[PDB]
Formats: C-alpha cells, structure tokens, sequence
RNA sequence: UAGAGGUACUUAUUUCCAAACUUCGAACCUCCUUGUUAGGCAUUUACCUAACUGGAAAUGCUUAAAUGAAUUAGCGUUACAAGUGGGCUCUGACCGGUAAGCGGUCAUGGCGAAAUGGGAUGAACCAUACGUCUGAAUAAGGUGCCGAAAUGUACUAUCACUGAUACCAUAAAGGGAGUCCAUGUAUAUACUAGGGCCCCGAAAAUGAAUGGCGCAUAUAGUACUACCGAUCUCAG
C-alpha cells in the first residue's frame, strides 16, 4: 500500500529523477494537472486566486490528485463548468525508495527500490491556482480552503493582484495594452519587444 | 538608553563620479558607535551602499528643543513574526521621540513578543490633538482628568530605612 | 575650528581616521581555531587580558 | 593559561662529560678566556673541549 | 568484526606538529637533461682549465 | 596638566554650541525634514480589481 | 568503488572551454623557453601526446631541461608532511610563460629609474616602497544631493 | 504542463525539473613571486646557426645603486629508541536508512590523558584549562528560602487542576464574542486581514518531581544599573 507521509516529508538526500539509472519506476498518480475552461483568455478571466505553501518539504503525488478532485467537484457544484480554470504548479519528479523488510537481511545492502513519485517544494512555492471571473471569486477561495487540508504542513490562500497567470498588475495591463506593446496568444499574454 | 541620531554618509569618489549623492538615516541607539552600524545596515539594505566603500560624514545627536512638556507621538512601524509581516500604526504620549521609541520596543516585546531585530520603523513624528485618533491616549488630552492611585507601594523612602517587621499593618488602599 | 568652519559654510568636516588601535584579548586560550590563534601569536596576545598598540592598515 | 611550545628541540653540551681532572681543568681556562676576552677563536677552543671523542677526529700529520 | 575503514581526523594535527620544506640541492639534474647538451657542457669545462 | 586643562575647556566649549537654543532647533528641523510622508494604507496587499 | 587511474576524475579538467575546440594556433609552437624560467602548466585537452598528470594542472614551476618538443619542469607538490620536489617532463603546448615575477621586475627597473635620476639632478632622494592601503587624511566635503532613506511599509507582491 | 500559429510533425511560447544535463557562475579555498636587479667586457665548446666580434651554457672580471610590503620570529641537520596501528564525540556539510543513544565519510574543536566553576544530576555543551598560600575584581551562570548575591528600578502581556531559561530530556495538523494589541472598508454599530499570551486538541501502568519548598508583579517578554561567583585575570 503506502507509508504514512510523515516518513517522506523532509529532504535527506539529493534529487533522484526517473532516468536511465533508476529504471524500475511506477508512474505517478497525476495525469491531468489542469481542468476547467482551458481554451479561454487573459481578458475573459482576470481574477486569480493562489494557494501558497509556507514550508520547505516534499509533497506527494497522491496529495496533488486528492487536491484536484476536491477542487473540481466544488467548482462543478456551484457554478457548473463555465468560468473557472484550475491549474496545479507542482510536478512530482523526485522518486522515493524503500528497504522493504517484509528470514531477513536488514540494513545490509540497504539501498531500496523506488516506491513513488514526489514533488520538492520551496518556501513560498505556489502549488495550485484558480483563475476565474469576479462573480466566482467567492467560490474559488472556498475551493482552495478544502484543498489546503489535503497538503502537509500549513499553507496560505491568497488573492493575487496580477492578471490571469500573467506577471502583470491590473494597472500595468491597461498601460501596455494601450501602448500596444503586449499581444494576445491563444492563451495568456505574449509581449511585443519591438525587435 | 536610546538617543535619536541623524547620520549622513556617502560612497567614495571614483574618477567616473567625484561628489556623489550622500544619504541620511534617522537611527535609535545608545551611543555614536552603534548609530554608525545601524546606518550601514539601512544604507546597504536599501540604497546599495556598503561599509567597505563609503565614508560616514556626520553623526549628529538630536537633542530636543524642549523636554519640559508632554507630546503625542505617532509611530508607524512594521514588525515581523514567523510566516508573516505586519504593518501597524501605534502611538504614545511622552516627553521625547526617544522615550516613545523605547516604550514601543517594550510594548511589542510585551504584547506581540517580537525583539528589536525583527522590528523596522517607518516614521516617527509628533502629532496634534486634532489629528490624533486613538481612544486610550485621547483621554489624557482632555481637561478634568481624575484617576485615583489604587494600590499604593510599600517601599523604603530611603534604602537605609527598610525593615522586615512592623507592629501596625500597612494600608495599600488608594487612599 | 576646522569643524566649525565647515558648518557655517555648508559642508561637513569628516575627520582623519585612526592611525593605530589598542587591542585587549578578552577571551582565553582553549576551544579555538588554529588560523585564529596563529593570528593572536602574531600580535603577542597569548594570555587572557593582554594588550598592545597595533598600527591600522589593510594588512592589520 | 599561555600559548607557548614548552618542548626543547635542541640541547647543547655546556661542560664536558669526562671525569678527568685535566680535560675539565683546561676547559675552564678557555671558558674563562672565551667569556672575558670576547673573541671568536677562544670561544671555539672552549666548545671543542666540551664535545665527545667521536667528533674530535684524529688529525693526521 | 566490522571496524572502521579509515579516518582523517587529526591528519592535519600531526602534519603541523612539525610541513617541512625539502630544499633542492641544485637546479640541474644531470641524470635527466639532454645528453647532447651535457656532452658539450663537459668540453666547455675541459678546454677552459688547459 | 596645564595642557589637559585647556583641552578640557575647548571640548566643553563645543558643548555650549551643541546645547544652544539656536543650534538645537536647526538639528530638530533637520530631523523633522528627514522623516517620510504619511502612509495612507497599511496591510500587506492592496488588491486592485479594475475591469480588464 | 574508488579508482586510482591515470586520467581519473577529470571530466571537466581536460574539457576545452567553450568555442575553443580544435588544434591551437601555430604561434604557440614558435615560442621559446630557457633554463631558470618560471612557467605555469595548464593543459590542452586536445593534444594527447606528452600531457602532465591531472595533479599538476594550474601549477607553477621552474624550467630545468629543454628538449626538442618539451620542457623539463621542477614543481613543488605538497606530500603528506613535507613539500617534495617533482621533476616533470611535459610538452610546450601545455606550458606558458608565467607572470609571477613581472610585478617584482617592474619595481626594480622603476627603482633604478628613480635612483639614477635623483643623482642626475642631485639634489637628494626620497625612498619609495610598497605599503598596505592606509587610513585617510581629514579633508572637507560639500555634497549638494542628500536623499533621506527610510524603510517602506511591507507589501507582499504576489 | 497547456494553449495559439503553420504544412502527427513544426515555428515561437508557456507550468515545472535533473547526483551520473551545462551555453553563465560566486563565497570559502589553492598555487607562484616580492632583493639583488639591469648591463658591459673575453676566454672555453667536438653543441646550435648560412655566417661570427652571434645563440645556448659555465667560468671569471667588473660600470652604476641600494637593502625597496605588513606583523612576527634564531634557523638548518643528523643519530638512537619507546608507546601506538579497537577510538568516541559537539557544531556545521554529506551518503545509506521510516527512523535510531543506528551504520559509513568530511572540516575545526572537545573527551580519551583536562581538574575547578556553571547546566539540580551527566566523559563530550558553556567559562577556563591547575605549584603551595593570602587578598582584590571578574567570566560562564545567577540574586523569595534551601544558597553566596536587589522579592532592584523602568515598561508591556497572563487564570489555566496551569507555566517556568541553550545542548535537554518531547508534542503536531487543526479549532476558541477568553483577554490585550490590531488591518482595511461601510454606516456609536456591522463585516474581518491578522498577531501574542492563555485554553482545547493532549491516554499507561510502584507514589513523583520547573532540582525541592513553594509562587501567582518567584509565570511570559523588554531595557538599564548595583551585586554574588572559577585553581581564569591582577597584586604580594
């Protein structure tokens, strides 16, 4: 099954990805990182709403899929697959290991086979987002409150100043749009550098 | 105790730019030697000026025009606690700017439990009675203030004349 | 007077820096790094509460 | 508490380890001179009389 | 059975009790060097003293 | 001991200039001039939601 | 699995910088050496005949032999207790004229320039020497830009 | 990871990564130099050069001018021989492990072989490393009583079968119109950005330990003096 995740919280080795050398690895629990109206716009869904982690530790793949399903099913219930856009901004690349044990040969040839994927967070790493309209900003905060109980440690839910997932404030966005320096890609904002 | 200081410093002349901009910082420290080090902390942190290339021109000690009378003091500060930074406007009633700043380091260490390492003041200034908006300090600017001294002290009037016996019992009533 | 001249003008008289110092050894011998007691042996400050005058330049 | 190196690396022979009268006697003669006249010649003759028999090698004719 | 493999804790201490600078006797090393050079360097010295 | 009486006087004569009513109000005016403008709002994040 | 090979743990030593691959310029082969000359060994990763060891990369020595393509270099490795001498042979394409002495030799000739020219007028000499960076004379400073630095109120900005 | 633009690929982007990826690249390190340096003169060579009144090298002569960073310090060399070849560990860096008073390395320090004082008690932590004595003033650490020394002065919090001084002798995620301080708005009042202290979350076996007694302004923070206190320091 699994260990309790208090086993694999803090980081006591170098990072250990899926590669030539690791070999016998099971694939992660996550497939979809991103749900809702993916094909939308910066201008259509300006209001954004992040979940920031306040610890330096490992986050499991099992936590991140629990957080997606609890996020979707609240936002499906309230407003009904139109406005919202959910995204997950951790990708689990670190592979865990086990000594197994299950007569026995314990602590001899201690290196162990990979058990599961994990994501290494950093103090103030955003581990989730919800982009939405001003009508359902209320619903976005109540979603990320529920998603925070999935994750280890403690974790602040924050309304961002900046538009979309773009790195531009609402004050800056009108000045660049007006200037005509910025442009619109199918999704997100692509700047014009005049070169 | 803390003394208000004004420190002005500058970077050395390069051949590219002789006579650069100097910069001043208001600092609060027990003596002239500590006041330099508080200046180099704030100058490095903000205006990008290091100890290893800069003069320091004038440590001016700010004495009060009058310490005879009482003034109100607004103190805008940030203080840092684990996981967050908070901005607070707090105010005080005192003879001088230093004694207000010495008060709030005790009050933050008391009430919020943060040391002077974490605290970073924005603005101290004296403030009039009209613009003053906090209720517990506004009461002392009114006329006809009575409060009793409930709970008197038992101390020695001089440290020679203390004693650990008494025939009669002391009365600690306000009266 | 060189200080009081500059204040009346506008400027600042910055003073001359200290040409030498006086260096009390405060802490004793033991639990100490070998580079950092090679350096004390060069000032001849071997015992606790010892002192000499030391000239100030970017070497010292 | 003082930081010094207390050990002696170098001993030196001060007076002779012979139990003769005569070698001990004329050591004190040239020791007396080597001090008092203050000269490089007599200082060497004083010290040569200190040193063991192996180092006093037999200088052939 | 299983005791320690190595340590370097107090290698530094022992080395510094005494890192004596071993000085070279002379810069030429006539076992090495070109023979054709040293061959001629003999006939410089041999011709001079006569 | 004659010289260190004279130097004691001259260093004390500077403290007459430092604690004069004329000089102290200039230094306090410099300290009042140095302080920044009053902040309208505290709080970590202002939060602006202008349409577009 | 610790190994004691010749070219071991030299992934990045004998790498060839970046846009400096290929053979060297033929100006390098035209350069000359002498006995007594101070030279620094740093390696061409390309030219494989007559390398030094990995250890004597970035290592100053003195030339003692010179030979048709290669230079015998005396270099002081630190052994265990003591500083041993090591007689290297190594090719000229791993060897450059070191600028250790060029501070010293500049001063000696600059001193003789001063010591002679003092006597030419004569007159009488002041003696120059090197000196660490020294604490400053007093002097007076007027600026006319004075900013007033203060700490701002903290805001998150995400 | 996920869209847009072209004819599954592809041109620009984007979310987010690598001990066995690198187009950039620190800190900390490391190695060489710092007194003799410029010449000029003419012998030697079977070597080098097309050639010698050249080169290369060593032998002497000599023309000039000086001892040309800091701080410290006498330096060099040989012989004979003991014990040892189980180590352990604080603070940081690290490999394996769920973790360990676990196993294996690294740097300085400590113990082993180091007393004395302090942490009630302790090999390892802090002050300090010691002849026998007599004083003074201190360090670490302390000053209700046990216990030598202020229940010190000035300023803020706290009611709980509760709290009480590094290493250290355990407590988390998550809650609270308890109280104090507090951010932004709306109309004395409603809505909350939060912060401390206190409470809940919080259950083991002999009767039980902030060291004890006890305290509630002897609890939690902050500032400034006085004072006790080591085999250190100083004086004899």
């Amino acid at each position: 099954g699994r260990r309790p995740a208090r086993c694999y919280r803090y980081i006591g080795n170098k990072p250990y990805p899926k590669s030539r050398f690791c070999r016998g690895v099971p694939d992660p629990r996550i497939i979809r990182y991103e749900t809702g109206t993916k094909t939308a716009h910066a201008k259509e869904l300006p209001i954004c709403c992040r979940l920031i982690l306040l610890e330096h530790e490992c986050v499991s793949s099992e936590a991140l899929e629990a957080a997606r399903v609890s996020s979707n099913r609240y936002m499906m219930k309230t407003m009904g697959k139109d406005g919202y856009h959910i995204k997950i901004n951790l990708h689990p690349f670190h592979v865990l290991r086990i000594n197994k044990m299950l007569l026995q040969t314990g602590m001899r040839h201690a290196f162990g086979k990979p058990e599961g994927l994990v994501a290494r967070a950093n103090y103030n790493s955003q581990i989730m987002t919800i982009r939405t309209t001003s009508a359902g900003l209320k619903h976005a905060l109540e979603a990320l409150r529920r998603a925070s109980f999935k994750f280890p440690g403690h974790s602040r839910v924050v309304i961002s100043n900046k538009v979309g997932f773009t790195p531009y404030t609402f004050e800056q966005f009108k000045e660049l749009q007006a200037n005509g320096q910025i442009v619109d890609c199918g999704n997100h904002v692509k700047r014009v550098y005049r070169r | 105790s803390l003394k208000q200081y004004l420190v002005i410093g500058r970077p050395y002349p390069t051949k590219e730019i002789p006579n650069p901009p100097a910069v001043r910082v208001q600092v609060f420290a027990p003596d002239e030697v500590i006041a330099k080090s508080k200046f180099w902390t704030v100058a490095q942190r903000i205006a990008r000026l290091k100890k290893a290339h800069g003069e320091v021109l004038a440590v001016k000690h700010v004495i009060e025009p009058e310490p005879t009378r009482v003034k109100n003091y607004g103190v805008w500060l940030s203080y840092r606690s684990t996981r967050n930074h908070h901005n607070v406007y707090k105010e005080y009633r005192d003879t001088t700017t230093e004694g207000a700043a010495t008060k709030m380091l005790a009050e933050l260490a008391g009430t919020h439990d943060v040391s002077a390492d974490n605290i970073s003041i924005i603005k101290i200034a004296e403030v009039a009675d009209k613009d003053l908006v906090h209720k517990n300090i506004s009461q002392f600017t009114h006329e006809n203030i009575k409060f009793p001294m409930l709970k008197q002290s038992i101390r020695a009037p001089t440290a020679s004349a203390r004693k650990v016996f008494a025939a009669t019992r002391p009365t600690v009533c306000g009266f | 007077d060189a200080e009081n001249k500059a204040t009346a003008e506008g400027a600042f008289y910055v003073p001359a820096e200290a040409k030498f110092a006086f260096v009390i050894r405060t802490k004793g011998t033991n639990k100490l790094h070998p580079d950092v007691r090679k350096i004390l042996h060069l000032f001849r400050l071997n015992q606790k509460h010892n002192a000499i005058f030391v000239r100030l330049n970017k070497a010292t | 508490g003082v930081d010094l190196d207390h050990r002696v690396p170098r001993k030196q022979r001060q007076e002779p380890k012979t139990a003769d009268a005569q070698m001990k006697m004329l050591h004190n003669l040239y020791a007396f001179l080597a001090r008092r006249t203050g000269n490089d010649f007599n200082a060497k003759i004083a010290h040569r009389l200190c040193i063991s028999r192996t180092n006093r090698r037999p200088y052939s004719l | 059975a299983k005791r320690s493999n190595t340590s370097a804790h107090n290698r530094s201490h022992q080395h510094h009790r005494n890192i004596h600078k071993c000085v070279v006797k002379k810069l030429w090393f006539e076992k090495g060097m070109n023979a054709k050079f040293l061959r001629n360097a003999r006939y410089a010295k041999a011709g001079q003293n006569k | 001991q004659k010289a260190l009486k004279e130097v004691a006087e001259l260093r004390a004569a500077q403290e007459a200039k430092r604690t004069s009513p004329e000089v102290v109000k200039a230094v306090f005016a410099e300290a009042v001039a140095a302080q920044p403008a009053t902040p309208d709002n505290m709080s970590t994040q202002i939060i602006n939601h202008i349409p577009l | 699995g610790h190994t004691e090979g010749l070219r071991h743990a030299t992934r990045y030593l004998f790498a060839r910088k970046f846009r400096k691959h290929g053979a060297p310029a033929p100006s390098i082969t035209l350069r000359t050496f002498r006995i007594g000359d101070i030279v620094d060994i740093k390696v061409n990763g390309a030219l494989h005949s007559g390398m030094p060891n990995r250890v004597y990369h970035g290592a100053t020595g003195i030339v003692w032999n010179v030979s048709p393509h290669a230079v015998g270099i005396l270099v002081k490795r630190r052994v265990n207790n003591h500083i041993a001498p090591k007689r290297i042979y190594v090719r000229t394409e791993h060897v450059f004229p070191s600028k250790s002495k060029n501070d010293f030799v500049a001063r000696c000739q600059a001193n003789l320039k001063a010591h002679e020219e003092a006597k030419k007028a004569g007159t009488k000499i002041a003696l120059p020497k090197r000196l660490p960076a020294q604490p400053r004379a007093s002097h007076v400073v007027k600026p006319e830009l004075i900013q007033t630095i203060t700490d701002a109120p903290f805001r998150e900005n995400w």
